[PDB]
């Protein structure tokens, strides 16, 4: 491909009960991260034989 | 309205998904980083828009 | 080459006669057939490297 992802996500939190109380729940939430590539970098050099074999 | 029986209208059903999938990928850069917020690229990201809008009026939605 | 040929030949016809008539003679003609080839027909594709790396 030409592109990658990542995962993003939150985080929770600490509570605290006596005898006889229930518990509670949380929801977390998520993202993501794209990234992609377009260019080139480059270099060249050109010779010619005859000054090659001189 | 949204129409689906002839080949009139499936090139503009077609030409609006490709004018809306150029558009979806810049809104991600624009909130997911600081990488590519230039004062340049927002132009682009413009333009892509405002094709869209004359897509969507094109199609009749 | 780029060339073939054939040979195409004539019939005969035939006539009648009486005492003392003399004997028709006919000429049988000839011909030639000849092909040639000339055209090429051809199917192409290009792709770029970088495409194919990704």
């Amino acid at each position: 491909s030409n592109q990658a992802r990542i995962d993003r996500m939150n985080t929770v939190t600490i509570k605290g009960r006596t005898p006889g109380q229930k518990l509670d729940r949380e929801s977390v939430k998520n993202d993501k991260l794209v990234i992609t590539v377009d260019t080139v970098t480059y270099a060249s050099t050109v010779m010619d034989w005859q000054d090659d074999w001189t | 309205a949204i129409t689906t029986g002839t080949t009139e209208a499936q090139a503009l059903n077609m030409t609006m998904r490709d004018a809306v999938l150029k558009v979806a990928p810049g809104v991600q850069q624009l909130v997911q980083n600081s990488s590519q917020l230039t004062a340049a690229e927002i132009a682009i990201i413009q333009t892509n828009i405002t094709a869209l809008k004359a897509a969507f009026t094109a199609a009749g939605a």
